[PDB]
C-alpha cells in the first residue's frame, strides 16, 4: 500500500515485544 | 524488443562511475524577467492560476557542488532567457553570459556538464502565436534553438538532452490541466503534442549526429520518465498483463519510437487506432536509434499526484531494480543514465531530512543490485535536486533538493542538508560492523533454550512432548515460566494448588534427569494472558501495592517447594514491556517493589538452604540514531536506553532510585505543560530496599531500533521520552519487521558493563521469527551472526557474558513462528545449527 | 548522576586566545546537551553539531569520545573578562539559565 502522496511512501517512521 | 519485458514479473559501484546531481531552470534560476528575459508558459501559468536566485548566486552553487564533489551537474537552459520569442535571432547579452560563465567554471572544476535544452519553460510567443506543440511548425524552431546551443556551447558540453520527461509535457499540460499551459481533457492535443515531441527530438539528434558530433565528439539522448507497478496477484496473468500495458502506455509511448523500432507500441496503436497520429514508414527509419544512451527519470513527478499514471487496478511500486530490468529487456540492453532520482520532503522539514537518507539508500542499493547482480549497463546516477526550489504546481510546499534554501532570506544561503552529507560519503567511497572473531567460548558457558507460560512424573502428557524436544538440543539450561494464576487462583495463600506445584516439580525433576539445569520465572505477563490472579486484577491489578505484597507470598511459596532443584531464579520476565499494557510508572513502581520483596525473601531465608541465584530479565533492545547527521537523534539514542534499561536497572543494580536522566527529562516536558505526569520520587527507605537486589544481569535482546527525535504529543509514557522509530527496508528484516542487526548486542553488552560495573551477564532471550517451518534460513543467519557478536565482546571487550538463551523452543498454531520446533513439534533445521555452535563452543 | 570538572585558566593580554575544557564525569551524559555561561549565555552544543552562540570569535565543540566540551576563545576582548562555567540540560531543545540541571565550578578569565 505505497502512499505516494506523502514524503514517506514506505511507512518507515513508526510496535510490540516478541515475548 | 517490445513485449519481452513482461517476463520481469515471472558491494561497490563500478570504477569510473558517473556520480552527479541535477536541477532544472524554472525551479532554481529565478529572475523570470531580469536582464530582458521573455515570459515562459509557466510564468504566465503561475501568475494567473522570488525563488532560489541561482541566476545571480552562481558562485554559491559552485561551492555546493564542491561540497558533494560530483563528476557532472545537470542543468537546463531557459529558452526565453536567450531568445525571448524562441526564434533564433541574437541571444540576450546578459543571459548568454550566465550559461557561459557557468559552463566555464564547471570545466575548470573538472565537472563535465550535462545540458538539457527544454525543461518545460517554453517561450510564451510560441504558445500564443503558433500554439506550442500543437502546431508542427515548432519542430524546426526547436531544431533552430538546438543549433544555437550546439555552436556556442557544444565545445564545452559533451552530453546533450533534448526533452526532459516529455510524457508530463503532454499528459499533464494538455490532459489533466496540471502543468503549463494547463488544458484539462484534450485527447487530441495530448497525443499530437506527444507526436511533435518525438519528432522534435529526432530532428535534433540527426542534427547533432551529422553536423556537430564529428568535431565535438559528444553524446545526445532524451530523459524519459516512468513509474513502476506490481500486480494484484502474482499467480494471475491478466493482472500481470495489465501491468505490461501500464508501462507501455507511459514509458513505451516515447521509448519505442526512439529506442525501439521507430513506431508506437502495438498496444497503443490498437487501443487508439484513430486518435494516435500515424508515423509514415519514411519517418520510422529516421527515428529508430536517435539516442546515444538512455536517460531515465524515476522521481515523484511520475507518482504524484494520483492521476499521473493509469494503474489499471494494480499496485504501485517504487522498486528501481526491476524498473531497469524492464528497460534492459524491452530495448535490447541499452546504456542507461538515471537522469533524475529521489523523493521529496514537506516544507516543514528544514535541514533535518531523515527519510531522504533512507529513500536514497534504497535506490542506490537497487541501482547497485541492478549493476552487479542484474547486469544492467548503468554508467551514471543523477541526484535530484541540488537545492530546494519551485516544484511546479506544488510550489514551495515540498522540498526535493539536497541543499536547504530559506526562501524568506535575502542571502539565500545554501545550507547542506542531512542527505548532502550522506550523498557526499557515498561519492567519496563510491558505494558499522566487524568481521568474524574465530575463537572458542569458555567451557563454563550456559547454552540454553527458552519456553513460556506452561499451563498444567512421566504420566503428564504435555511433559513427554516437551521432554522429547530438549533431547535434540545440547543446551545446558532451560528457561520457562509458571502461571501465577494457576497456583494461587484466589491470589492468597489459603488456596494452594498442590497439584500445580507437583506438576512443576515433575518438570524440573525430569529435567534434572536430562541434565538440563532449569531457570524458573515466577511471573511472565503478555497481551494474551496478563497472569495476575482474578481477585488481584479485580482489585486494581498491579496498580495496588497489595499485589506486590501478594507476589512475595507467592514467591516464597515457590521458593520452598522448588528451591531444592532450582538454583537460578527470574522474578519478572521483561517487566519493562508492561507500558504497552503516570498510571504506568506507579504500576512499574509495584513491579520493582515486588522484585525486592521476592529477592529479600530469598537472600535472607532461602539463600543458605538452597544456595542459588535470583534476578530478573529486562527488555534489552539496543538503540542507535536514525540520522547520524542530526544531533537530536544522538541524545535521544541514550534517552531510549534510559527509559528502557535504566528504568529497572539503576534502582535494582546501582543507586536505588530511578535514573536521573529519565527522572529529570519527564519534568522538562511537564515544565511547559507537555506532560501532566511525574515520575515518583523515592524516599531513603525505598531506595535502600531496591538497591542491589540482583545476583546477575539478564537481558531480553532481539533486534536494534533506530530512534529519532520528535516533540511527541500526549501525556502517556511514549510521549514522555519524545521518540519515534524508523524501519529501514535496506537492512535484512524479518516477517514481523524485526531488523536482523547483529552488532547491536555487542554495543549493548558494552553499554551494560560501562554503566553498571563488572557483573555476570546472561542473555535470557534471543531469537527471530521466520515463515519457514523446515529450513529457517533466516534464523540460522540470525543465530550465527548474533552468536558471532557475543563472542567478540567476550574475547575482545572482556564482558562477563555467561549464558545464551534462544527465545522459543516451540510456537503456537496462530502465534508468530518464533520457536525452533513446529506447531506439531517437528524439528526445524535451526536446532542442528545450534548444536554445531554448542558443540564447537563458538567458532574456532 | 553527573559531575562537571570545568578546567582551564585565563590571564592574558587583550587579543589573546584561550582553550577552556569541561570534563564530563557522571552517568548518561550523551543524552545531555552542554553549554557555557559567563549570568550570561555564551555557547552551547547539542551533542556534536548543533552549536548556538550569542559569535565569530568563540568555538564550542564536544569531543564525545573523551567526554569533554571545549570553548576555543579566539580574539578575546577585555569585555569578556569574567568567570566561565559549563552546564548540562535535559536532552530536548533554550538558554534562560533554567533548562540546565547540572553546573560546574568555573574557570577564571581576565583580559
Amino acid at each position: 500500500p505505497l502512499e505516494t502522496d506523502s514524503m514517506d511512501p514506505f511507512g518507515l517512521v513508526t510496535v510490540r515485544s516478541p515475548s | 524488443f517490445s513485449g519481452d519485458g513482461r517476463a520481469i514479473w515471472s558491494d561497490t559501484f563500478p570504477k569510473n562511475f558517473f556520480w552527479g546531481i541535477g536541477t532544472g531552470a524554472l525551479q532554481v534560476e529565478g529572475s523570470w524577467k531580469k536582464d530582458g528575459k521573455g515570459p515562459s508558459i509557466w510564468d504566465h501559468f503561475i501568475h494567473t492560476h522570488g525563488s532560489s536566485d541561482s541566476y545571480i548566486f552562481l558562485e554559491k552553487d559552485l561551492s555546493a557542488l564542491d561540497f558533494i564533489g560530483v563528476s557532472f551537474y545537470q542543468f537546463s537552459i531557459s529558452w526565453p532567457r536567450l531568445f525571448p520569442d524562441g526564434i533564433v535571432t541574437v541571444a540576450n547579452a546578459k543571459g548568454l553570459q550566465y550559461y557561459s560563465t557557468l559552463l566555464d567554471a564547471l570545466v575548470l572544476r573538472n565537472i563535465e556538464p550535462i545540458v538539457t535544452l527544454y525543461h518545460w519553460d517554453l517561450p510564451l510567443a510560441l504558445q500564443e502565436k503558433y500554439g506550442g506543440w500543437k502546431n508542427d511548425t515548432i519542430i524546426d524552431i526547436f531544431n533552430d534553438y538546438a543549433t544555437y546551443c550546439f555552436q556556442m556551447f557544444g565545445d564545452r558540453v559533451k552530453y546533450w538532452i533534448t526533452i526532459h520527461n516529455p510524457y508530463l509535457v503532454a499528459w499533464h499540460g494538455y490532459g489533466t490541466g496540471m502543468h503549463a499551459p494547463g488544458e484539462k481533457g484534450n485527447l487530441a492535443a495530448v497525443y499530437t503534442v506527444g507526436h511533435n515531441l518525438i519528432k522534435a527530438h529526432s530532428k535534433v539528434w540527426h542534427n547533432y549526429n551529422t553536423h556537430f558530433r564529428p568535431h565535438q565528439k559528444g553524446w545526445l539522448s532524451i530523459t524519459l520518465g516512468s513509474h513502476w507497478i506490481e500486480p494484484q496477484r502474482s499467480e494471475n496473468t491478466m493482472d500481470i498483463f495489465k501491468c505490461q500495458q501500464s508501462m507501455v502506455s507511459v514509458l513505451g509511448w516515447f521509448a519505442n519510437p526512439i529506442h525501439g523500432d521507430g513506431d508506437y507500441p502495438e498496444g497503443m496503436r490498437k487501443k487508439l487506432f484513430s486518435v494516435l497520429p500515424i508515423f509514415s514508414e519514411a519517418e520510422k527509419h529516421e527515428m529508430r536509434g536517435t539516442a546515444d544512451f538512455f536517460a531515465f527519470s524515476f522521481g515523484p513527478n511520475n507518482f504524484k499526484p494520483l492521476n499521473t499514471m493509469a494503474k489499471m487496478g494494480q499496485n504501485v511500486s517504487l522498486n528501481l531494480r526491476e524498473a531497469l530490468n524492464w528497460i534492459k529487456l524491452e530495448y535490447n540492453n541499452p546504456r542507461i543514465l538515471i537522469a533524475e532520482n529521489g523523493w521529496f520532503t514537506d516544507s516543514r522539514v528544514k535541514t533535518e531530512d531523515t527519510t531522504a537518507i533512507y529513500m536514497m539508500k534504497n535506490f542506490l542499493s537497487q541501482v547497485l543490485q541492478a549493476i552487479r547482480l542484474d547486469e544492467i549497463r548503468v554508467f551514471g546516477y543523477t541526484a535530484w535536486s541540488l537545492l530546494d526550489g519551485f516544484e511546479w504546481q506544488d510550489a514551495y510546499t515540498i522540498r526535493r533538493g539536497l541543499f536547504y534554501v530559506d526562501f524568506n532570506s535575502k542571502q539565500k544561503e545554501r545550507k547542506p542538508k542531512s542527505s548532502a552529507h550522506y550523498y557526499k560519503q557515498i561519492i567519496r567511497e563510491n558505494g558499522e560492523s566487524t568481521p568474524d572473531v574465530q575463537g572458542q567460548f569458555p567451557c563454563d558457558f550456559s547454552w540454553g533454550v527458552t519456553e513460556s507460560v506452561l499451563k498444567p512424573c512421566t504420566d503428564f502428557v504435555n511433559i513427554k512432548k516437551q521432554l522429547e524436544m530438549l533431547a535434540r538440543m545440547k543446551v545446558t539450561h532451560y528457561r520457562f515460566a509458571l502461571d501465577w494464576a494457576s497456583v494461587l487462583p484466589t491470589g492468597q495463600l489459603s488456596a494452594v494448588n498442590r497439584q500445580a506445584l507437583r506438576y512443576y516439580r515433575c518438570v524440573v525433576s525430569e529435567g534434572l534427569k536430562l541434565g538440563i539445569s532449569a531457570m524458573v520465572t515466577l511471573y511472565y505477563p503478555t497481551h494474551a494472558h496478563l497472569g495476575l490472579p482474578e481477585p488481584l486484577l479485580h482489585a486494581d491489578g498491579w496498580l495496588n501495592p497489595s499485589t506486590a505484597e501478594a507476589f512475595q507470598a507467592y514467591a516464597g511459596l515457590c521458593f520452598q517447594e522448588l528451591g531444592d532443584l532450582v538454583k537460578l531464579w527470574i522474578t519478572i520476565n521483561e517487566p519493562n514491556r508492561l507500558s504497552d499494557i503516570n498510571d504506568t510508572y506507579g504500576a512499574a513502581h509495584n513491579l520493582l517493589v515486588a522484585h525486592a520483596l521476592a529477592w529479600r525473601l530469598y537472600d535472607r531465608q532461602f539463600r543458605p538452604s538452597q544456595r542459588g541465584a535470583v534476578s530478573l530479565s529486562l527488555h534489552a533492545d539496543w538503540a542507535e540514531p536514525a540520522n547520524p547527521y542530526a544531533d537530536s537523534h544522538w541524545r535521544a539514542a541514550e534517552r531510549f536506553l534510559q527509559f528502557e534499561i535504566a528504568w529497572f536497572a539503576e534502582p535494582l543494580f546501582k543507586t536505588g532510585d530511578y535514573p536521573a536522566a529519565m527522572r529529570e527529562y519527564i519534568a522538562s516536558k511537564h515544565r511547559r505543560g507537555l506532560s501532566s505526569s511525574a515520575l515518583p520520587r523515592l524516599t531513603e527507605a525505598e531506595r535502600r530496599l531496591l538497591k542491589g537486589t540482583v545476583d546477575f544481569c539478564a537481558l531480553n535482546h532481539f533486534t536494534t531500533r533506530f530512534v529519532m527525535h520528535e516533540q511527541l504529543a500526549g501525556s502517556r509514557y511514549d510521549s514522555d521520552r519524545d521518540i519515534q522509530f524508523l524501519q529501514d527496508i535496506t537492512r535484512l528484516s524479518s516477517p514481523t519487521r524485526l531488523a536482523v542487526i547483529p552488532w547491536g548486542v555487542r554495543k549493548l553488552l558494552r553499554w551494560v558493563r560501562r554503566n553498571y560495573g563488572d557483573m555476570d551477564i546472561y542473555i535470557t532471550a534471543s531469537g527471530i521469527d521466520d515463515q519457514a517451518l523446515e529450513d529457517d534460513r533466516l534464523r540460522k543467519y540470525y543465530l550465527g551472526k548474533y552468536l558471532q557478536e557475543v563472542l567478540k565482546a567476550y574475547l575482545i571487550d572482556k564482558v562477563r557474558i555467561k549464558g545464551y538463551y534462544a527465545f522459543k523452543l516451540a510456537e503456537e498454531k496462530s502465534k508468530p513462528r518464533f520457536g525452533f520446533f513446529t506447531s506439531d513439534f517437528k524439528a526445524k533445521s535451526s536446532i542442528q545449527f545450534y548444536n554445531k555452535v554448542i558443540s564447537s563452543r563458538g567458532f574456532p | 548522576q553527573v559531575q562537571l570538572v570545568e578546567s582551564g585558566g585565563g590571564l592574558v593580554q587583550a587579543g589573546g586566545s584561550l582553550r577552556l575544557s569541561c570534563a564530563a564525569s557522571g552517568r548518561a551524559i550523551r543524552s545531555y546537551f552542554m553549554a557555557w555561561f559567563r549570568r550570561e549565555f555564551v555557547a552551547a552544543v547539542e551533542y556534536i553539531f548543533n552549536t548556538y552562540y550569542a559569535k565569530g570569535r568563540f568555538t564550542i565543540s564536544r569531543d564525545n569520545a573523551k567526554n569533554t566540551v571545549f570553548l576555543q576563545m579566539n580574539s578575546l576582548k577585555p569585555e569578556d573578562t569574567a568567570v566561565y562555567y559549563c552546564a548540562a540540560g535535559v536532552g530536548a531543545s533554550s538558554v534562560s539559565e533554567s533548562w540546565y540541571n547540572y553546573w560546574g565550578q568555573g574557570t577564571q578569565v581576565t583580559v
